[PDB]
């Protein structure tokens, strides 16, 4: 969705994910909380 | 001082990615310790961790977190 997804909790996004019947709005949210952990992993690996 | 800092962001930092990192906490802690507003925080985030999209409101509680430490908020 046109939403600013990166202002969500990961709280938010776990349970919107769980809950919202909005199909568009679960694949944005997945694809969030996927980001988020794909940008950790880069951190990890390097420090 | 520090070490009481680096909870108050770890936590934060757990309920923003869902993961836990006492030493990415502690990066931040040390990035904005001594610094004079939250903007400066921000700036400073965005040199290295730049790629994390650190929300306005999470660099507002991270900037809260680090200044409860420096007075005895714990």
């Amino acid at each position: 969705g046109s939403h600013d997804l990166s202002k969500w909790k990961y709280a938010e996004l776990r349970d919107t994910i769980n809950t919202s019947c909005d199909i568009e709005l679960l694949a944005a949210c997945r694809e969030e909380f996927h980001r988020r952990l794909k940008v950790y992993h880069a951190w990890k690996s390097k420090n | 001082f520090e070490e009481k800092a680096i909870e108050k962001v770890d936590d934060l930092l757990e309920s923003y990615m869902g993961i836990r990192d006492t030493e990415l906490a502690a990066t931040m802690v040390e990035l904005g310790k001594d610094k004079r507003n939250p903007d400066e925080l921000a700036e400073a985030l965005d040199e290295r961790l730049g790629d994390f999209a650190f929300p306005d409101e999470f660099v507002f509680d991270v900037w809260g977190a680090i200044g409860d430490a420096k007075v005895g908020r714990y």
